[PDB]
């Protein structure tokens, strides 16, 4: 009968400390417990506070739940941030019927090492030739932020018509990556002398070219 | 050590699903425990599905009373949830995850798996 | 050598609760305490146990756990913690900084409202110092609030310390009687008689 608000992201520099609020928005807070949980980039869930202040062996002392009694809310407080505690945070209550989760918070870890992507180039296997496709695969992982923008060539010339590429998202090293495609067929492949994978993340470029045979 | 999913991920919409949650290492009749399940659309906050204590008290989420009813049986260890009426906004990832003896926080989740609705044969 | 149950249903499901002032105590020793008949009924709208583990309660013996009942309106039940202001907390019924038990509270607003008006329920509302800790005070003398003695509730200043509450089935929810339980915890240098089902010293 009642729902639990937390802001929308929060920003911190590694080893400061950071608090999460979660807004009761019926009902006194105080009535039963508020719990926390941390879910990292793809994996499940996971208890660091509970009992409102609470921490299970295994869970760092760094973080600390403590009462707002006015503004009708519970705060999460993480002292000492580390770039390993960026992820989404939740907070959960029961009020004599129903558990209900909060919205969530997108923990930002600032200074995590900003750097250049990598680009790596294939060339199309021989039997997807066969198969009436052609397709160049251009792979980008280990960049922040995770910003990029792609670009392809035909003997140096701009061709990008049937070009597959995904948004950025986190990999399992706290860490930034994507993947963009090229459609073609096994006669424009071999046809023209070769392509390129141009990528593009701050302003630096750097790219990848590949041949039919070499 | 305890909990995981089960396998019938595509559902086509307008009919129902059907997932089981496998508990492992623990007898479900030692009713210590309450059984939940946790969904989240791709990038979307969590929900709370409902829960079941063994002793047979079920609790359901009131936007979903309608369409959603939990079971569970000792012959296997296990307990089900069935969502009837599917649409296209309960595509997510739905999680079975354990509940201490209080209705406090979640002990032991499992690492869901992701339902689909949408029409491919 | 210890078989018998702990008689929580003596208190909880108790047809009459005390008024809040001349709150009820109950000392409960010599029993086996199963506390999930409690910590997991849903019909508590309130379940905070302050100062121990409100799941681990089965596997603690303890010396003496006391039980206190009564019964508030549903905005002063968050008087009922450890370091808190209010009229039930400063003068009718006073939790340490340091309390070691439960707190229960739900709603019985068709147990204890009858139609209206429920004037049996009392409640301390004057008073000239806030109550120490578990202090129980009876005293319905005048209460004087100036530089004028006071012999009989009239004139100003001069007043009735008890305040009676009006609970009604019409009445709003944070008005509304809710039934309140307080689980106090002790262990002592004495034999631990109230223990969990799966205790240590079975
Ligand atoms: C108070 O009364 C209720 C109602 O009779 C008791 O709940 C019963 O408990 C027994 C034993 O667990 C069950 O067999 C009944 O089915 C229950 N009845 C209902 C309506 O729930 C309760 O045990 C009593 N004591 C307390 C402390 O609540």
């Amino acid at each position: 009968n009642f729902m639990l608000t937390q802001p929308h992201s929060v920003s911190e520099s590694p080893g400061k400390t950071v608090t999460i609020s979660c807004t009761r928005s019926s009902g006194s807070i105080a009535s039963n417990y508020v719990q926390w949980y941390q879910q990292r980039p793809g994996s499940a869930p996971t208890t660091v506070i509970y009992e409102d202040n609470q921490r299970p062996s295994g869970v760092p002392d760094r973080f600390s739940g403590s009462i707002d009694s006015s503004s009708n809310s519970v705060s999460l407080t993480i002292s000492g941030l580390k770039t390993e505690d960026e992820a989404d945070y939740y907070c959960q209550s029961y009020d004599s019927s129903n558990w209900v989760f909060g919205g969530g918070t997108k923990l930002t870890v600032l200074g995590q090492p900003k750097a250049a992507p990598s680009v790596t180039l294939f060339p199309p296997s021989s039997e997807e030739l066969q198969a009436n496709k052609a397709t160049l695969v251009c792979l980008i992982s280990d960049f922040y932020p995770g910003a990029v923008t792609v670009a392809w060539k035909a003997d140096s010339s701009p061709v990008k018509a049937g070009v597959e590429t995904t948004t950025p998202s986190k990999q399992s090293n706290n860490k930034y990556a994507a993947s963009s495609y090229l459609s073609l067929t096994p006669e424009q492949w071999k046809s023209h002398r070769s392509y390129s994978c141009q990528v593009t993340h701050e302003g630096s470029t750097v790219e990848k070219t590949v041949a039919p045979t070499e | 050590v305890q909990l995981q999913e089960s396998g019938p991920r595509l559902v086509k919409p307008s009919e129902t699903l059907s997932l089981t949650c496998t508990v492992s290492g623990g007898s479900i009749s030692g009713s210590n425990y309450f059984w939940g399940w946790i969904r989240q659309p791709p990038g979307k906050g969590l929900e709370w599905i409902g829960t079941i204590y063994y002793g047979g008290s079920t609790y359901y989420n009131p936007s979903l009373k309608s369409r959603v009813t939990i079971s569970v049986d000792t012959s296997e260890n296990q307990f089900s949830l069935k969502l009837s009426s599917v649409t296209a906004a309960d595509t997510a990832v739905y999680y079975c995850a354990n509940l201490a003896w209080l209705r406090g926080y979640f002990d032991y989740w499992g690492q869901g798996t992701l339902v689909t609705v949408s029409s491919a044969s | 050598n210890i078989t018998n149950l702990c008689p929580f249903g003596e208190v909880f499901n108790a047809t009459r609760f005390a008024s809040v002032y001349a709150w009820n105590r109950k000392r409960i020793s010599n029993c086996v305490a199963d506390y999930s008949v409690l910590y997991n009924s849903a019909s508590f709208s309130t379940f905070k146990c302050y100062g121990v583990s409100p799941t681990k309660l089965n596997d603690l013996c303890f010396t003496n756990v006391y039980a206190d009942s009564f019964v508030i309106r549903g905005d002063e039940v968050r008087q009922i913690a450890p370091g808190q202001t209010g009229k039930i907390a400063d003068y009718n019924y006073k939790l340490p900084d340091d309390f070691t038990g439960c707190v229960i509270a739900w709603n019985s607003n068709n147990l204890d409202s009858k139609v209206g008006g429920n004037y049996n329920y009392l409640y301390r509302l004057f008073r000239k110092s806030n109550l120490k800790p578990f202090e129980r005070d009876i005293s319905t003398e005048i209460y004087q609030a100036g530089s004028t003695p006071c012999n009989g509730v009239e004139g100003f200043n001069c007043y009735f310390p008890l305040q009676s509450y009006g609970f009604q089935p019409t009445n709003g929810v944070g008005y509304q009687p809710y039934r309140v339980v307080v689980l106090s915890f002790e262990l002592l240098h004495a034999p631990a008689t109230v223990c969990g089902p799966g205790s240590h010293h079975h």
